[PDB]
């Protein structure tokens, strides 16, 4: 029972888009962490889906379209 | 704006709402209780979403607000935030504006994220933006702009994000984003555009992800030229509703067919 958004199984009022730490996209009103080679973005949201070529911004390296942890 | 003697919140704020709102956010014991000028400079950051708030009358004496989060209220008047000029984040999405004030964010200059989504804006007041050097996201999604005015944006040369998606957009002007060249992220779905003028994507060379599905795309040669080698050319920029790569997402009217699918002779 949640009137507004959802953190797995806890009640919150927002997500974490524009800041906090993991940055976070909303799908059917459930928070859900972006991709963790999305690098946090300050002015912005940080990603648009759950996945590593929905970043705005990618932490470390980039195999285009996918932000990567590794040196392709 | 200051106030110079104690003053009762309710006062100050006379949106109830919004009076338990500040209340709250100074954890005071309640809105009838008398608050200094330096409590209200106190205040960096105001949440406030789905709040059933009517108004932010007083909210001019909060010279420090700097992060306004005020989605899902009742807005429809925001001339109190005019001279909040450390602003940084202003969350407007899903209020009653119809119209914005001439001028309403010229002295915002501090704005990075300006999102007036879900509202019934009607219109944008020419040079609405032109101060917001800074600004880096703008979200104008679900509203009602059937044109919007010459060079609009040219002014926010950081804007990273621009959400125009859900609109009743007939045309693009010419230039319109000509001057976005860090622009990484354009939302165009669910417009009425027939076409684009030629070249308006040629200067976002940053640009990483498109909607242009659900438009209207008139497909008649030597009309949709342009837009059919565009998506040909950046055919993993484009996004469907979904947020999948999809070039064939930007159909013709009439019959279907992707727009990238069309060759003019
Ligand atoms: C962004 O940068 C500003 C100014 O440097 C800082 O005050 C603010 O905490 C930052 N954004 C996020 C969400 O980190």
């Amino acid at each position: 029972q949640c009137s507004q958004f959802l953190r797995g199984q806890e009640c919150v009022e927002e997500c974490r888009v524009l800041q906090g730490l993991p940055r976070e996209y909303v799908n059917a009103r459930h928070c859900l962490p972006c991709h963790p080679e999305c690098q946090p973005q300050n002015g912005s949201v940080t990603c648009f889906g759950p996945e590593a070529d929905q970043c705005v911004a990618c932490a470390h390296y980039k195999d285009p379209p996918f932000c990567v942890a590794r040196c392709p | 704006e200051t106030i110079t003697v104690s003053t009762p919140i309710k006062q100050i704020f006379p949106d109830d709402a919004f009076a338990e709102t500040i209340k709250a956010n100074l954890k005071k014991k309640s809105v009838t209780d008398a608050v200094t000028q330096n409590e209200l400079n106190s205040i960096d950051l105001i949440s406030a979403p789905h709040s059933d708030i009517k108004s932010v009358q007083g909210i001019q004496y909060l010279p420090n607000v700097r992060l306004l989060y005020l989605g899902g209220n009742k807005l429809h008047d925001i001339s109190a935030l005019k001279e909040l000029t450390n602003l940084t984040t202003l969350i407007l999405s899903g209020n009653q504006l119809q119209s914005l004030p001439n001028g309403v964010f010229d002295k915002l200059t501090n704005l990075k994220v300006l999102w007036l989504s879900v509202n019934q804006l009607q219109s944008l007041p020419d040079g609405v933006f032109d101060k917001l050097t800074n600004l880096t996201s703008l979200r104008l999604h679900r509203n009602q702009l059937q044109s919007l005015p010459k060079g609009v944006f040219d002014k926010l040369t950081n804007l990273t994000v621009l959400r125009l998606s859900e609109n009743q957009l007939q045309s693009l002007p010419e230039g319109v984003f000509d001057k976005l060249t860090q622009l990484k992220v354009l939302w165009l779905g669910r417009n009425q555009l027939k076409s684009v003028p030629d070249g308006v994507f040629d200067r976002l060379t940053s640009l990483q992800y498109i909607w242009l599905h659900d438009n209207p795309w008139d497909c008649t040669c030597p009309g949709i030229r342009y837009l059919s080698e565009w998506i040909n050319k950046h055919s993993g920029v484009v996004r469907n509703s979904a947020g999948s790569v999809a070039p064939d997402s930007a159909k013709c009217s009439g019959s279907g067919k992707p727009v990238r699918s069309i060759i003019c002779p």
